């Protein structure tokens, strides 16, 4: 499965500094908590190492409970949980994730990039021959991950005043793709983002940004 | 730049030289004409100076073919492959020098009398003090300078007073007086002339 579920009560009532350190910074926190999880698969288990190579820690039960209307500018960067009603839901697409370059100019392939969510990765040089020149994907050599858009809004009935409900757009990566639909009820943990590509510098208006939840635990809310 | 001493060279030979590098306290040491003891290591520095033919040469050992249009031919195909010539020149690299043949055994470092005389041991502080006293030293001095050369004492004695030399002297109008004496021989044919001024140079 390559998912540790790692409740939060649980982290708290155990380690509590770890707790209060992980929704202010959960990028860097989440990464820790990847690395020392597969230490100690590895640990537990020598062989699991040609199975996935990674460990995603799914963080669950948070406390901060914050509804769709409610997000800020303040909660950017952070890890939120919110709840709402999937209304769409791309397909599983196949992101880059340790991306390959072949030198179209003399063909040496360009060592694994880390893809981050925030940019894409653009090689300088190629080692070999120095050209800035094009490169191109290798496809063959490249290693992907599942990638999936879902917009999530929330649930009508909560949306109460008259006003209009609010939906965010969140991405599944790798193991959490496929786990929602398109009229299911879930609640999602992710942290609140804001920096990749989406600024509006292109003068159509304000300098506003868009903002999308980067999912780390999904959880529907019915029988199965 | 130093070179092969006299005594170590082949028939029929040049000297040969080779550049030391001399590092951060070594770094005055040795002055040209100076007969001096290197003791470091030999090392190699690349050198660029071809044309002998192509020789050895270093490149990638990645497998890069250039596509249609940048076919790694030419000064591309050279530059692609990050081909260089290996070219080399030995070098010592001295992490110490000595002088060959040491005046006095204590310590080598401004030349005053003093300096002298402390820069000797016991010893040899014992001699020249001995041999400063010592009248009749410059007769002894003729003799000891030239052992093989009979009679022609006024040329001995004439040639160890210029060895001494005089006090050189500047006037206060700037006028700067010789204080060293030159000499020379006349003579016919093998009256030991270069005798002379080979035992003087050795
Ligand atoms: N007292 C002396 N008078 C003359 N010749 C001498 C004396 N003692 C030695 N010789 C020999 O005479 C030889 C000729 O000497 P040299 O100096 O070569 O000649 P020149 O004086 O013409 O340069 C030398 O080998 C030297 O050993
Ligand atoms: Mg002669
Ligand atoms: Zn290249």
């Amino acid at each position: 499965r390559e998912s540790l579920v790692v409740n939060y009560e649980d982290l708290a009532a155990r380690e509590h500094v770890l707790a209060y350190f992980l929704p202010e910074a959960p990028a860097e926190l989440l990464q820790i908590f990847d690395e020392a999880a597969l230490e100690v698969v590895l640990a537990m288990y020598p062989k699991y190492d040609r199975i996935t190579n990674h460990i995603h820690v799914r963080i669950s039960h948070l406390p901060l409970v914050e509804e769709l209307r409610s997000l800020r500018q303040l909660h950017l960067n952070q890890l939120i949980r919110t709840s709402g009603v999937v209304t769409s839901c791309t397909g599983v697409l196949p992101q880059l994730s340790m991306v390959k370059y072949n030198c179209n100019k003399c063909n040496f392939v360009l060592g694994p990039f880390c893809q981050s969510q925030n940019q894409e990765v653009k090689p300088g040089s190629c080692p070999e021959c120095q050209s800035a020149g094009p490169f191109e994907v290798n496809m063959e050599e490249t290693i992907y991950q599942n990638y999936q858009r879902i917009r999530i809004q929330e649930s009508p009935g909560k949306v109460a005043a008259g006003r209009l409900p609010r939906s965010k757009d969140a991405i599944l990566l790798a193991d959490l793709v496929d786990s929602c639909k398109p009229g299911d009820e879930i609640e999602l943990t992710g942290i609140y983002h804001n920096n990749y590509d989406g600024s509006l510098n292109t003068a159509n208006g304000f300098p506003v940004f868009a903002t999308v939840i980067l999912a780390n635990h999904v959880a529907k809310k019915d029988n199965k | 730049r130093i070179q092969e001493t006299q005594a170590e060279l082949p028939r029929g030979s040049i000297p040969r030289s080779l550049e030391v590098i001399l590092r951060a306290e070594a770094v005055e040491s040795a002055q040209a004409g100076d007969k001096c003891d290197f003791t470091g290591t030999l090392i190699v520095v690349p050198d660029v100076s071809k044309l002998s033919t192509p020789g050895a040469r270093a490149e990638t050992n990645s497998r890069v073919s250039g596509v249609d249009g940048y076919e790694t031919e030419g000064i591309r195909g050279l530059r692609a492959l990050g081909v260089r010539d290996l070219s080399y020149r030995l070098v010592f690299l001295a992490c110490c020098v000595a002088p060959t043949n040491p005046r006095f055994g204590g310590k080598e470092l401004e030349q005053t009398a003093e300096s002298i005389k402390n820069q000797m041991t016991v010893k040899e502080w014992e001699k020249v003090f001995e041999m400063s006293q010592d009248k009749n030293l410059y007769h002894n001095l003729c003799t000891s300078l030239f052992p093989t050369i009979h009679g022609n004492d006024e040329v001995k004695r004439g040639v160890l007073l210029m060895l001494f030399g005089g006090v050189p002297k500047t006037t206060g109008e700037g006028t700067s007086l010789r204080g060293d004496i030159n000499v020379c021989i006349v003579g016919d044919p093998s009256t030991a002339k270069s005798q002379f001024l080979k035992h003087v140079e050795e």
